[PDB]
């Protein structure tokens, strides 16, 4: 299952 | 930055004149992902070219497989013409049944 | 061929003035594509790219499709952010790529994890193998790096990688192990082509093999020959199998001293073959 980066650049 | 496409033109099955087959144009190692791919028969666009969905590899370069149905013949020439920003000119690779 | 793997390749391309950025996410188990999402679809959702994935229920697809929407957000936002960090004009097309996932060993535990990012095809930021530190390619990436060290992002990713990535991989393996753990040994043959005065080209063909992991080498008098050996990239036949060839230039009349070696996990014994006339 794919997931989120969650954190921003 | 721009990466120049690498093109292989080849058949799915060992070529046999008169016997239906699949012609592949496998294009790799290019960036940006925008690309145009035409498959040619005797210098003319094959109107039914099925293009796989683009992915990219572990080096970030993109790849894609264009394919169409064809029937190898003693006289028909097949090719793949590719247009990309890395290239000033479109690149044509002819099908060589020895490669 | 090695440890089992689950990998995701996600990419977003901005198209200024032509609407939303295009977003594509592709999933691979053991290098086989099994799941795909494209934003330019009529009904953008994750679709099976493997028959053993239609064993999954309705809730699965809707859930991961939701994840896809969230990801689209993230990608658009950070596309714009990077436009910021690199001081670039807003009407250009740019690419943002994310690659991530897990290699697991025979025990079933995390062997290797991946979290990497590229902008315009060039490395941006990558989780080191310790799964604790970041490699940042340039100054623009250092910002994100300080930001992410401050936020403890590495622990979050490490937790996902050691945890559910592996569990999902195990699950998938369990569903598709009949088709994933299958081998197709290559059919090998050698062709002969005139090349120049006294010189011929010998070409070793390996056709119809699965998986794609293969080694082709030449041999002069039983000894490995790779010097000036031309290797093409393993290419898809389009039916699930692969092709590869390897060529050498050889003196005319001396072709009998050369042998081609094919190594593939489908073969019980390696293939050794030569140019067989007539």
């Amino acid at each position: 299952s794919p997931s989120y980066v969650y954190h921003q650049f | 930055i721009q990466k120049t496409p690498q093109i292989q033109v080849y058949s799915r099955h060992p070529p046999e004149n008169g016997k239906p087959n699949i012609l592949n144009c496998y294009v790799t190692q290019f960036h940006p992902p925008h690309i145009e791919i035409q498959m040619l028969k005797n210098g003319k666009k094959i109107p039914k070219v099925e293009m796989s969905d683009m992915s990219f590899s572990k080096d970030w370069s993109f790849y894609i497989l264009a394919h169409t149905e064809f029937t190898p013949t003693e006289t028909d020439t097949y090719a793949c013409r590719v247009k990309h920003d890395s290239m000033a000119e479109p690149k044509t690779v002819y099908w060589d049944r020895d490669m | 061929a090695g440890p089992h793997s689950m990998r995701y390749f996600e990419t977003a391309v901005s198209r200024p003035g032509l609407g939303e950025p295009r977003y594509i996410s592709v999933g691979y188990v053991d290098n086989k594509e099994f799941v795909r999402f494209d934003s330019d679809a009529e009904n953008p959702r994750y679709e099976p790219q493997a028959p053993w994935m239609e064993q999954e229920g309705p809730e699965y697809w809707e859930r991961i499709t939701q994840i896809a929407k969230g990801q689209e957000q993230w990608f658009r936002v950070n596309l714009r952010t990077l436009l910021g960090y690199y001081n670039q004009s807003a009407g250009g097309t740019h690419t943002l790529q994310w690659m991530y996932g897990c290699d697991v060993g025979s025990d079933g535990r995390l062997l290797r994890g991946y979290e990497q990012f590229a902008y315009d095809g060039c490395d941006y930021i990558a989780l080191n193998e310790d799964l604790k530190t970041w490699t940042a390619a340039d100054m623009a990436a250092q910002i994100t790096r300080r930001k992410w060290e401050q936020a403890g992002a590495a622990e979050y990713y490490r937790a996902y990688l050691e945890g559910e990535c592996v569990e999902w991989l195990h699950r998938y393996l369990k569903n598709g192990n009949a088709t994933l753990l299958r081998t197709d040994s290559p059919k090998a043959h050698v062709t002969h082509h005139p090349r120049s005065k006294g010189e011929v080209t010998l070409r070793c063909w390996a056709l119809g093999f699965y998986p794609a992991d293969i080694t082709l080498t030449w041999q002069l008098n039983g000894e490995e020959l790779t010097q000036d050996m031309e290797l093409v990239e393993t290419r898809p036949a389009g039916d699930g199998t692969f092709q590869k060839w390897a060529s050498v230039v050889v003196p005319l009349g001396k072709e009998q001293n050369y042998t081609c070696r094919v190594y593939h996990e489908g073969l019980p014994e390696p293939l050794t073959l030569r140019w067989e006339p007539p």
